[PDB]
Formats: structure tokens, C-alpha cells, sequence
């Protein structure tokens, strides 16, 4: 019970750090053993905190990359729903920010491996986003595979910053969700 | 932070003198594309084609076909239009395109919905406009990537614009990596001969990596230097897997950053005086810093008496001493440098290339270990004792019309030594004198002005970057390496030993009851299996009744 504190405290001191690299337009990655829950919501009250701070669990099932882009816009970004062609719609929310500069919007997602963000127009959206300088991306990852969908194209697009980040602690609230045969 | 002044400075002059070295490395072939499209325009039913290679880089080059766009625009020759392939599915985007893109780069320069284009007004551009010009312009129609281009509307386009032509001398730029067996591969021969292709090359990414590397990173003008380790990985990460030099510059920056985070004591990384400003500025917890490191230490183990302590307790003796130290750094890495291009032009010539072919090469074996420990470098030594004659007497009286060319343009050291050399070569122009001048090149040069990294002088850390290791975690993405080594080396521990251990494929029943033969119990194994397909060491297949088996090896 008494270890895992001390590393999530670790990694606390990279935390601004990576402020300046989320500024720098590259976005961090975290591959663990266990959750960074306690973690990425130490993250969200420790660093993120501030405002415009957008949270899709990937275990969940429930939001979807569509309603990612209205949980974004809807609520926080507060513009609207995102119009049907999703390109369409960054290309609203862009001509926003396009046009409104120097407005930062920090993203963390559990789990990208998703469904809904299997899809290569989920990750050609994530790919913009994240390659769009505004906003900033901070992912956990699990799947082996994971490394495997990202291509040439969007780890460019995603300039990823690959970080130890073992963690031990469970896969509770991301435990939740998976059902197995036992019961 | 100053750093950060510091790294937009060198960034931008970096990226700028490289998309600059890039018009240029274009200038030859772009010279050489409005030479040869001017050629072809100086000298029915067949489209002529412009066929580049630009081997295997996407981004870097979208600059140079919006300088495309830009310069065949400027020539007051063509407007020029390009089609992607994956644009491209059908029939129609090509020649809604098409058109839109030569009534559109009627635009751009003077500085609806778009659904509305079809394939008619290309040939009212050229001939509304200016049907009467009287010189035709090309369209060249640069087809960004021709290899994606879908064959049935490849030739579908290449026989209806072939078809219509000589009311329009279309030629076309191909954007490709490959040699011309594939172009007419996808490419019908048909098309082959509808083309009437002229074969041309653009330069690759490995060549802008030797050369950037031989110019920029061991430029003298930037003090920033790279330890063997963050040079052999990233060189890896270029070589072994990742061919871009965008991904080896952004890997460039977050050395440069990753470094310049590291702590005050670069602060001094700065020309002498814009250092000794530093200098000046500098307070007694950084006196505690230099106090610490080695090669300071070293510095400090060969030294004295009080001198010793008016650098260790009263800064004056020391910051003094910075001078010292400094002032000698920044002229032995100059003192490298010209001598590291002279090594250059005289093994870059030899063969057997044992201790290195390119710029890079040298300069990373030089500093990996000693050149005169390794025993390859003596064999570069029996190589000049052999050759001698007219080869080297050539290849030398190059490697001064070429290096007293650096010492007389590409470098400005005055060191005194150079010139002693210089004056030496210009008495052989008119074997013991190669085997002393090599001995110079040896003695005089490799055993001095050419050593180590670690044989320098204090405070080669901080100029030089160590601490490879957390970059590789930030970019290379060994993910794989820190999880296999985890779960071997504690329930999941264990589990992933069971799940190494059983046999291939394991039953369920004698599974879950294997796992009872073998190990609240059961629940850290279904959730140590079901991140197992989360993480993905195993998955939960239907090659037997209620398994898990791994797709990874």
C-alpha cells in the first residue's frame, strides 16, 4: 500500500515540464503497468486544474468520437454540437480558434485504443486536433497494439512524447467496465 | 529562458538555412526543371511528363510544390495546378480540379460552393483567357503522389487528357520515391510512351542527414554538443528505423531542450563573452555547481594549494578560472572542427572505410573511443603508407586547395598550426614526408587537436549532452521493453509466468483449474487477462471453448 504514492509524486515533478513541452506542440504518453487515474486526475488537480480541461475515458464505452467532438464543444468548448461532417466541424471550431489565438485546451484521454477511436477518421480527427497547436493531448495507453494503428502520418501528426510512466495501481473505475465469464 | 531565446535563435536559423539549403538542393533541380520543362517548351495525342524522385519523405517537401505552385507561377510561364492521388478515388475530382486549380491559380497572385466545377473550363482557361497567348503555358500538373493514383482513372485520364492534348501540352511533375521499373509498373506502357518521360532526381533524406549533420550540428557557430549515446540512438533512430530528417530534428530540439533543462551550468554555453556576460551574472549557488561536476573535479584533482579553495570557496579565483576553462573550450572544439574536415578529405577518399565513410561517420567514431586505441584506424594507417604516389598527392593538394579553402573561407583559424601544415603541403606540391605529415596528422593532430570527448578539457559536460536514455523513452517508444521485462520482472507477475509457462493453448476448465493446480484468488488473473487483451499479451479466443490466447510473440 505504501510505494505507489511516492511514484505518483515522481512524476508530479515532470508535470510542469511537460506543461513547456505541451506548449513546444508535443503531446506526452504514459504507458504503465496500472492506472494513472489517481495520477491523470492528480494531473487534472494538480497541473490541468485551471479551465478548459476535456475528459473522454476510452473504457468507456459511452462517449463516442462524434460525441467526443460535441463533449468538447458542446459543454466546455460551449460553440455548439459539431456539424455533421466532422471535418466540417473543425473546420468551425478552427475558424474559431483560427481566429481566437492563444486559447489552450488540455485533453486526456484514458485508453485511445478505444471503440469509438479505432476509426482512422477518429485518429485523422485526434490527428488534427493534437496537430492542431491550440488544444493538447495527453493519452494512457494499454493495447500492445497500440503502437500498431498509430502510422508515419499521425505519429507526425501526434508527436509523441513517450514516457516510462510504470504505474501499479489498478484498473478499478477501468476495471469496472470489462465483464468476464465468471459471472 | 535564455535557453529558449537561445533555441528560437538557432531553431528558426536551423529550419531556415535548411528550408534554404533545401531551395537550393532544389536550385540545381529546379533550375534543372524549368531547364528541362524549357527545354521540352523549346523542344500530337501524347502528354510529356516531368518524372521526380524524392525518395521516401512526405512533409518536408510539400514546401517545394507550394514553391512550385509559387515559382512555375513566377517564370510567367505555366499556372501551375497539382493533383493528389488520394484526392483522387474517381473520375471527376481530377478534372474538377483540374480546372478549378488553372481558374484558380489565375488568383492567387493578385494579392460559389465549391461543387460547382467540371471538367470544361481547363480548356476555356487557355483558350478564354488566353486561347491566343501566343506561347502556350504550360500546366504542369504536378501529381503529388502518381503511384496511389487509382489505374483505372490513371489511364482513364492519361488516355482522355492524352486524347484531347496539344490544345494543351499538359506536362505533369511526379512526386516519387522509387526507381522507373514502377512508374512503368502502374503506369501502362502505353502510358509509358503517352508520357514521353525524361527520368529526373531529387534528393533523398540520408544525403540531407550527412550533410545537415556535417553542417549544422558540428557547425563551430552553435556551442551545442551531443554525447556518443544520444548520438549513436538518434543516428539509430535515422538509420535503423525512421528515415526523416523532420523526425530526426524535432528528435534535435527535444535533445537540444531536453539538455538545456538539465541546469544553469550551460548558462556559460554562449560565445566567450556573450558566456563571460554569464560570467559575470553568475552567483554562489552555480559556484557550488561548477564546484561539482567532472572534469571540473578532474580539473580540480591536478591542481594546487589555495588557488584550489579560491576556486572552491572564493569565487573570484575561480570565475577567473571559468575564463580558464572556457576560453580553452571554445578554442579546442574550433581546433577540432577544421582538423575533423582535414581527416575528412584525406580518408573520405580512402577505401575499406573501416573507421568511417561520411562527415558524421568520423566524428562519430573519433569520439566514440580512442581513434589510436582502435585498431581499424591503424589499418587507415597501413591504407596512406601504401597508396602514397600520385592518388595521395592529388587527394592531398586537395585537401588543401579544399582545406586551406576552409582556412580561407569556411573557417577562420589563425590557429598557427594550420598554417605550419599549409606551408609543409605547399613544399611537397613542389612517403616520410605522407608518413610525417600523417604523423603530424597523427602526433600533431589525431594524438592533439583531434581527441576524445572525455580526453578535452573540464566541462565537457553541459556543451556535451549525456542522459540518452529518458529521450529513447520520449521518442524511440520502447513501450514493449519496459512491459516484457515488467510482468516477467507479484500476482500478475506470476500470472504472466503462467501465461508463459502452461503449454499454447489452455483450457479453461483445466485453466482456471490449472492456475488452482498451479496457483480472491482467481479474480487478479481474469483482470491480469483482460488487460492481457487490454495491454495485449494475450486475447480472448474462439480457437477453443473459453480461452486466451496471445497474439503477441
Amino acid at each position: 500500500s505504501a510505494e505507489l504514492k511516492q511514484l505518483n509524486q515522481q512524476y508530479e515533478k515532470l508535470f510542469h515540464k511537460w506543461m513547456l513541452q505541451l506548449h513546444l506542440g508535443f503531446n506526452i504518453v504514459l504507458y504503465g503497468l496500472g492506472s494513472k487515474r489517481d495520477l491523470l486526475e492528480r494531473f487534472r488537480t494538480t497541473m490541468l486544474q485551471d479551465s478548459i480541461h476535456v475528459v473522454i475515458n476510452g473504457f468507456f464505452p459511452g462517449i463516442s468520437v462524434k460525441s467526443v467532438l460535441n463533449s468538447i464543444t458542446e459543454e466546455v468548448l460551449d460553440h455548439m454540437g459539431t456539424f455533421r461532417s466532422i471535418l466540417d466541424q473543425l473546420d468551425w471550431i478552427v475558424n474559431k480558434f483560427k481566429e481566437d489565438s492563444s486559447l489552450e485546451l488540455f485533453l486526456l484521454i484514458h485508453n485511445l485504443d478505444s471503440q469509438m477511436l479505432r476509426g482512422e477518421k477518429s485518429q485523422q480527427i485526434i490527428g488534427q486536433l493534437s496537430s492542431l497547436h491550440n488544444i493538447y493531448l495527453i493519452a494512457s495507453i494499454d493495447h500492445l497494439n497500440a503502437p500498431l494503428m498509430w502510422d508515419h502520418a499521425k505519429q507526425s501528426l501526434f508527436n509523441w512524447l513517450w514516457y516510462e510512466t510504470t504505474t501499479y495501481s489498478p484498473y478499478t473505475e477501468e476495471t469496472s467496465y470489462e465483464n468476464s465469464l465468471l459471472v | 529562458k535564455l535557453r529558449f531565446e537561445t533555441y528560437q535563435l538557432i531553431w528558426q536559423q536551423m529550419k531556415s538555412e535548411n528550408e534554404r539549403l533545401q531551395e537550393e538542393l532544389n536550385k540545381n533541380l529546379f533550375d534543372n526543371l524549368i531547364e528541362f520543362l524549357q527545354k521540352s517548351h523549346s523542344g500530337l495525342r501524347e502528354i510529356p511528363t516531368a518524372a521526380l524522385v524524392l525518395g521516401v519523405n512526405v512533409t518536408d517537401h510539400d514546401l517545394t510544390f507550394g514553391s512550385l505552385t509559387e515559382a512555375l507561377q513566377n517564370n510567367v510561364t505555366p499556372y501551375v495546378v497539382s493533383l493528389q492521388a488520394k484526392d483522387c478515388p474517381d473520375m471527376k475530382h481530377f478534372l474538377q480540379k483540374l480546372i478549378s486549380q488553372l481558374m484558380d491559380c489565375c488568383v492567387d497572385i493578385k494579392s460559389y460552393m465549391t461543387v460547382t466545377q467540371k471538367t470544361d473550363p481547363k480548356m476555356l482557361s487557355k483558350k478564354r483567357t488566353t486561347s491566343s497567348q501566343w506561347q502556350s503555358p504550360p500546366v504542369v500538373v504536378i501529381l503529388k503522389d502518381m503511384e496511389s493514383f487509382a489505374t483505372k482513372v490513371l489511364q482513364d485520364f492519361i488516355i482522355i487528357s492524352s486524347q484531347h492534348l496539344h490544345e494543351f501540352p499538359l506536362i505533369l511533375i511526379f512526386g516519387i520515391a522509387t526507381s522507373p521499373i514502377i512508374i512503368h509498373r502502374l503506369l501502362p506502357h502505353a502510358v509509358s510512351s503517352l508520357l514521353c518521360i525524361e527520368l529526373f532526381q531529387s534528393l533523398s533524406c540520408k544525403e540531407h542527414l550527412t550533410t545537415v549533420l556535417d553542417k549544422l550540428l558540428l557547425t563551430t557557430q552553435f556551442p551545442f554538443k551531443i554525447n556518443e549515446k544520444v548520438l549513436q540512438v538518434l543516428t539509430n533512430i535515422f538509420l535503423y528505423h525512421d528515415f526523416s530528417v523532420q523526425n530526426f530534428i524535432k528528435g534535435l530540439q527535444l535533445s537540444l531542450l531536453e539538455h538545456f533543462y538539465s541546469q544553469p551550468l550551460s548558462v556559460l554555453c554562449c560565445n566567450l563573452p556573450e558566456a563571460k556576460r554569464r560570467i559575470n551574472f553568475l552567483s554562489n549557488n552555480q559556484c557550488e555547481n561548477i564546484r561539482r561536476l567532472p572534469s571540473f573535479r578532474r580539473y580540480v584533482e591536478k591542481q594546487a594549494s589555495e588557488k584550489q579553495v579560491a576556486l572552491l570557496t572564493n569565487e573570484r579565483y575561480l570565475k577567473e578560472e571559468t575564463q580558464l576553462l572556457l576560453e580553452n573550450l571554445h578554442v579546442y572544439h574550433m581546433n577540432y572542427f577544421l582538423v575533423l574536415r582535414c581527416l575528412h578529405k584525406f580518408t573520405s577518399s580512402l577505401p575499406k572505410y573501416p573507421l568511417g565513410r561520411q562527415i558524421r561517420e568520423l566524428y562519430c567514431t573519433c569520439l566514440e573511443k580512442n581513434i589510436w586505441d582502435s585498431e581499424e584506424y591503424a589499418s587507415v594507417l597501413q591504407l596512406l603508407r601504401m597508396l602514397a604516389k600520385d592518388e595521395l598527392m592529388t587527394i592531398l593538394e586537395k585537401c588543401f586547395k579544399v582545406f586551406k579553402s576552409y582556412c580561407e573561407n569556411h573557417l577562420g583559424s589563425t590557429a598557427k598550426r594550420i598554417e605550419e601544415f599549409l606551408a609543409q603541403f605547399q613544399s611537397l606540391d613542389a612517403k616520410f614526408e605522407v608518413l610525417r605529415e600523417n604523423v603530424v596528422n597523427f602526433i600533431d593532430c589525431l594524438v592533439r587537436e583531434y581527441l576524445l570527448p572525455p580526453e578535452t578539457q573540464p566541462l565537457h559536460e553541459v556543451v556535451y549532452f549525456s542522459a540518452a536514455h529518458a529521450l529513447r523513452e520520449h521518442l524511440n517508444a520502447a513501450p514493449r521493453i519496459a512491459l516484457h521485462t515488467a510482468l516477467n520482472n507479484p500476482d500478475i507477475c506470476i500470472a504472466y509466468k503462467l501465461h508463459l509457462e502452461c503449454s499454447r493453448l489452455i483450457n479453461l476448465v483445466d485453466w482456471s483449474e490449472a492456475f488452482a493446480t498451479v496457483v480472491i484468488i482467481h479474480a487478479r488473473f481474469i483482470r491480469a487477462v483482460s488487460e492481457l487483451e487490454l495491454l495485449g499479451f494475450i486475447k480472448p479466443t474462439k480457437q477453443k471453448t473459453d480461452h486466451v490466447a496471445r497474439l503477441t510473440w
